[PDB]
């Protein structure tokens, strides 16, 4: 997911 | 493990600091079409879930916790913390809603789109609440945060260890909300009753949060606007 | 208005007064559940149990002081979330299972016999999970309860400055039992605070509930009272 | 309205 992407990338 | 240890003072400064940037419309102030407000609308949406995510990682507690439960909070919570930041910098524009400083609607441009002038009367009646409530910004913070932490909660082996953090920050946040009252110098039945009447209003926002979800997945299907794919993942986890 | 003098333990005996009974359900064991037929036992149930709850809110202190436009406003917005809170209610006695009659005991896998139904179970099942871990007393309850009648249709509206006035009465007689219960300063606004996030929840059960109901209106699986009807196109969905 | 005639007495 992308919400995933933008958690990890702070 | 640390969000614990904070005090009121440190838990309001670390979530004033916390607090995102208020972003601008691409608005040209060209008359609307019913296309054209939605893409406004959706498009400034989209581009406060980023600023959303970065608010979130700072909201004391939530790193914490495993990206598979940090994910299920947002997607929960994403569309009521959206509609409690717009009530909040609406407040002091009665009977307009504020979605950007460019971008400010009263109630009979929310007919420009097919059923949203409900969802416009919902927010202002709760912007009008708050107004009438001398909602302070301190207290804003604290019931923002009540809402990421909470609104998903319900619906989560060691899952319990998560859940009882999440639930000592809350109480932790509940604390910092009464701070604010009683140095404001309400009385100690003042204190819980406006606390109540915070948190209740918390129960419209959610009836706000579905209602827009419904209505947002309708505008989606009939293709009037093309949502971004992280507005349709988010949408999309509320399986509607 | 005398619902404004009450004292704190004469609001917590009024609303446990006027608390309506446990209705039994058309549970019929000669025959295998059926989408419809559950469906059909359900919302049975919810039609005689909305009878009771019409004269119930009647006796919230402060409520036939509403006009009757804002009584059927009222009652119209928060009728599934009371019989929600209800159900949650007398289902913490029974783990893993749904109280929705004594002769109708139901789990999450039986509510796999009506489409897209199991999902709401399973957030009833957990929200009654939650009142049991915070070992929610009665009295607690039926301030609660007393609380959505009030609070969730004020905000489609003084009228709405006597229900407020209202809602603060039952703040106070919620402190007021906390308290008495032995809990500390801190303990209480920290418990009210919990109870009252709760009903977020039910709220968004109610808002889901409202949905799947209508959905299976709409693709005739049961024919639904016309008291049920009114109730349910009160949301216009 | 159903609803309304049965909040009377
Ligand atoms: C366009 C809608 C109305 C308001 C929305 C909305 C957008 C924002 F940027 C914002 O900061 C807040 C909002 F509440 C998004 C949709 C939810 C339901 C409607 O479709
Ligand atoms: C049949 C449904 C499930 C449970 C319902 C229900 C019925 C009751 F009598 C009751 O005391 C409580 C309930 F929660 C009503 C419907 C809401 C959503 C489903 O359609």
């Amino acid at each position: 997911k992308i919400l995933h992407r933008l958690l990890q990338d702070s | 493990s640390l969000a614990l240890s904070l005090t009121a003072d440190q838990m309001v400064s670390a979530l004033l600091d916390a607090e995102p940037p208020i972003l601008y419309s691409e608005y040209d102030p060209r008359p609307f079409s019913e296309a054209s407000m939605m893409g406004l609308l959706t498009n400034l949406a989209d581009r406060e879930l980023v600023h959303m995510i970065n608010w979130a990682k700072r909201v004391p507690g939530f790193v914490d916790l495993t990206l598979h439960d940090q994910v299920h909070l947002l997607e929960c919570a994403w569309l009521e913390i959206l509609m409690i930041g717009l009530v909040w910098r609406s407040m002091e524009h009665p009977g307009k809603l504020l979605f950007a400083p460019n971008l400010l609607l009263d109630r009979n441009q929310g007919k420009c789109v097919e059923g949203m002038v409900e969802i416009f009367d919902m927010l202002l009646a709760t912007s009008s609440r708050f107004r009438m409530m001398n909602l302070q910004g301190e207290e804003f913070v604290c019931l923002k945060s009540i809402i990421l932490l909470n609104s998903g909660v319900y619906t989560f082996l060691k899952s319990l260890e998560e859940k009882d953090h999440i639930h000592r920050v809350l109480d932790k946040i509940t604390d910092t909300l009464i701070h604010l009252m009683a140095k404001a110098g309400l009385t100690l039945q003042q204190q819980h009753q406006r606390l109540a009447q915070l948190l209740l209003i918390l129960s419209h926002i959610r009836h706000m949060s579905n209602k827009g979800m419904e209505h947002l997945y309708s505008m989606k299907c009939k293709n009037v606007v093309p949502l971004s794919d992280l507005l349709l993942e988010m949408l999309d986890a509320h399986r509607l």
